């Protein structure tokens, strides 16, 4: 992902 | 969070043979969190050269490595496993037993 | 056969001692092809199986780049999460993901994963229907509301649907010798007195590739659940595993006693027994  | 204490099993990649070289394997899984210390002993000494598998895991997110090293088996030697990890109170040894 | 190409990925703080550990790791079917430790001097994207030792020097710097990425993002996720969950400052916490594809036996995509962990726990996974998420707690269910706005479903799906499938395919062709190869188990019944009047059947299943294998005993052909004893499949090593199963057994009734063995490589299911 691109931050959680 | 959750922590999960190390299976062990250790055993040969073959069926052993006396005087035949072969794989010494020992096989740590599920246990969480992933930093661990494995040593293999021959006659309760530690073995050097001894390699492992990358860390990867399972379905349940519990941690497993294979640990080897070389070694020809004969009448005399006994070998075992030995495992810290922060679950166990003290090392826990796991002698080979070479009908498993 | 229905194939697969996936992801692992740990991420270990290591706090007051410098950055975070991580290890990935990347696999077709039960077997090992590539490796990122950044605890080396200039961490790289490894191969870990001779057939993808043939990609060219693009490819490893694209797979150095992507982990590296995902290695900068691990690491403010990390941060992130102890902010979530509200948690000290000091002590290690882990994170873990994992995400692939299936490749269906007519050729399509079969089935999908994204899935994340924090401390050994499920925090939010990827809907099988590849359209949406499901969040494990209130902290995951702030994640969920991110990647429902930057719509991160539908290009994850995208990855799912192509690529992931490309590469999967090129794969499974240039390993083909070993990937599409079902090794099947070498199978044989051992005998281990535990008394005068009774001894330990063990049932062995050696070598066999993939993984997924069953090994039952029965008596006189019913299955046997009472004095028993399964290890969990272990890896041999040499990437065959290995698996046995014992039963304890009164001395003289040896020959009521089968074990059963299913395994891709086995075209009929097998039937054995203790052979003196
Ligand atoms: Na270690
Ligand atoms: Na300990
Ligand atoms: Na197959
Ligand atoms: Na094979
Ligand atoms: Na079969």
């Amino acid at each position: 992902g691109g931050g959680i | 969070a959750i922590q999960r204490t190390p299976k062990i099993q250790v055993y040969s990649r073959h069926p052993p043979e006396n005087g035949k070289p072969n794989f010494l394997n020992c096989y740590v899984s599920g246990f969480h969190p992933s930093d661990i210390e494995v040593d293999l002993l021959k006659n309760g000494e530690k073995m050097g050269k001894v390699e492992h598998s990358d860390l990867s895991f399972s379905k349940d997110w519990s941690f497993y490595l294979l640990y080897y090293t070389e070694f020809t088996p004969n009448e005399k030697d006994e070998y075992a496993c030995r495992v810290n990890h922060v679950t166990l109170s003290g090392p826990r040894t796991v002698k080979w037993d070479r009908d498993m | 056969g229905s194939h697969s190409l996936r992801y692992f990925g740990t991420a270990v703080s290591r706090p007051g001692r410098g950055e975070p550990r991580f290890i990935y790791v990347g696999y077709v079917d039960d077997t090992q092809f590539v490796r990122f430790d950044s605890d080396a001097a200039s961490p790289r994207t490894e191969p870990r199986a001779p057939w993808v030792e043939q990609e060219g020097p693009e490819y490893w710097e694209e797979e150095t780049r992507r982990a590296k990425a995902r290695a900068q993002t691990d690491r403010a996720d990390l941060r992130t999460l102890r902010g979530y969950y509200n948690q000290s400052e000091a002590g290690s916490h882990t994170l873990q993901w994992m995400a692939g594809c299936d490749l269906g036996p007519n050729g399509r995509l079969l089935r999908g994963y994204h899935q994340s962990a924090y401390d050994g726990k499920d925090y939010i996974a990827l809907n099988e229907d590849l359209r949406s998420w499901i969040a494990a707690d209130m902290a995951a269910q702030n994640t969920q509301r991110k990647w429902e706005a930057t719509r991160y479903a539908e290009r994850f799906r995208a990855y799912l649907e192509g690529p992931c499938l490309e590469w999967l395919r090129r794969y499974l062709e240039n390993g083909k010798e070993t990937l599409q190869h079902a090794d099947p188990p070498k199978t044989h019944v051992t005998h281990h007195p535990v008394s005068d009047h009774e001894a330990t059947l063990r049932c062995w299943a050696l070598g066999f590739y993939p993984a997924e294998i069953t090994l039952t005993w029965q008596r006189d052909g019913e299955e046997q659940t009472q004095d028993i004893e399964f290890v969990e499949t272990r890896p041999a090593g040499d990437g065959t595993f290995q698996k046995w199963g014992a039963v304890v057994v009164p001395s003289g009734e040896e020959q009521r006693y089968t074990c059963h063995v299913q395994h891709e490589g086995l075209p009929e299911p097998l039937t054995l027994r203790w052979e003196p």
